[PDB]
């Protein structure tokens, strides 16, 4: 995910990359969240 | 509101001169995207682009000032809103890394070594670094150095402001505006680096083409050297110029800094090529100076024309720039790869650059705790 999907000029949808947020939170997927909080999405804009 | 009614900024308004491509004017831009004075006809007005920048992605979230100014303006407003607005106290020594705008991969531990040094001597004096602003090359490296830092910082690059991709992202008055740090890989507009802490971002006017910084970072280097320190041991913030890389326009650009008064020494490092590997090879093969023997002439000959693609008379050109360049030999330092890192050489400049008497550099080194140097 980190080398091909995360690559640069990869377009993102609006909302997506929280949808993803929350689903690496319910599989406890721990480096794929450290792999998203790095790739710009926030926990202070997402935690509702 | 400061910012706004001291800095100018000038924007595209031509004839729209066709040149290759009808859509792609002089200034580059599409025929329908316009809104010197030589063929651009370009007009001043108060600037529309400063402030804040949230970079969004590439692994830690760093906030960076950024400010659009004209290419004529005078340096002194430039470090009265360094000094004033941006609340930066007046550092103890200039580094100013130059290097080729293409993109290049050196050795692992070169790249390490000379991260390692760049970073620890921006820590340990208080330095401050200015690079090409935009994420290529040498600048791609010096990010990666930061990256790795992760510490603690001024790091103040100075890119055009039309190869800048995304510009109107960046439109606001004090706005804290959201950066992509994501770049696509088609586009020549390349991309600002994530891990700079402010933005001398120059507009001559023209979009997509170098050339609008080089000046006004020289007389900012200039003034920023006339402004002589509280401590005035001999020089005031004194100015190295670490080189990585390069290509045929860094030997002119180290030409300028070794005939300049006063003198600022060069450092050079090995093994990432081209131009950088051409001055290592005249350094050592050098003898008296410009006292150079043939073979050595024709080998330096053959490996500009090799490396750099050039024209037999281009390569007689190069040699005799990088011959007026080794008549001032003595301040070119030359790092060579093999436990000394780069830490050990923009001391050497900042020793021999000020030119104090040797109780005063032996007194800044005991100020520094630098046993080595």
């Amino acid at each position: 995910a980190r080398s091909q999907i995360f690559i640069y000029g990869q377009q993102w949808p609006v909302g997506s990359l929280e949808q993803a947020m929350l689903d690496a939170l319910v599989l406890d997927r721990v480096d794929f969240v450290k792999l998203l909080i790095e790739n710009g999405v926030s926990m202070h804009r997402f935690l509702t | 509101s400061w910012i706004e009614r001291a800095f100018y900024k000038r924007e595209c308004v031509h004839i729209i001169p066709s040149t290759k491509d009808p859509h792609r004017c002089c200034c580059g831009r599409l025929i329908g995207q316009h809104v010197w004075s030589i063929s651009k006809h370009t007009q001043l007005s108060p600037t529309d682009a400063f402030g804040t920048i949230e970079f969004q992605g590439g692994g830690h979230s760093n906030k960076a000032m950024y400010v659009r100014v004209s290419f004529d303006t005078k340096p002194d407003l430039l470090l009265h809103l360094m000094t004033k607005e941006w609340q930066l106290e007046l550092p103890k020594l200039l580094i100013s890394v130059h290097g080729g705008l293409q993109n290049f991969e050196l050795q692992p531990k070169l790249k390490q070594v000379f991260g390692k040094g760049l970073i620890k001597a921006a820590m340990t004096t208080g330095a401050w670094i200015f690079t090409g602003g935009v994420n290529t090359g040498v600048i791609r490296h010096v990010g990666d150095a930061l990256k790795d830092h992760a510490s603690k910082i001024c790091t103040i690059g100075i890119a055009p402001w039309g190869i800048v991709e995304n510009q109107e992202d960046l439109i606001g008055r004090d706005v804290v505006r959201p950066y992509q740090t994501m770049s696509n890989p088609m586009s020549k507009l390349t991309v600002l680096n994530s891990m700079h802490s402010h933005f001398i971002l120059a507009d001559n006017g023209t979009t997509g083409k170098y050339g609008a910084e080089v000046k006004l970072r020289r007389q900012l280097e200039k003034h920023i050297s006339l402004q002589k320190i509280n401590t005035r041991i001999g020089q005031g913030v004194p100015v190295v110029a670490l080189i990585v890389e390069g290509g045929p326009n860094v030997i002119s650009i180290v030409l300028e800094y070794l005939r300049d008064t006063p003198p600022v020494p060069v450092v050079v490092c090995d093994g990432s090529g081209r131009a950088s590997d051409i001055l290592a090879f005249g350094h050592k093969y050098s003898e008296e100076g410009g006292l150079i023997n043939e073979s050595l002439r024709d080998q330096l000959l053959v490996t500009i024309q090799k490396t750099f693609t050039y024209t037999r008379t281009q390569a007689q050109h190069l040699f005799i720039i990088l011959m007026e360049c080794m008549k001032k030999k003595e301040l070119i330092t030359v790092f060579r790869m093999g436990h000394q890192d780069i830490d050990l050489a923009i001391l050497t400049a900042l020793l021999k650059g000020a030119n104090a008497s040797a109780p005063d550099q032996l007194s800044l080194a005991l100020a520094w705790n630098r046993v080595d140097i």
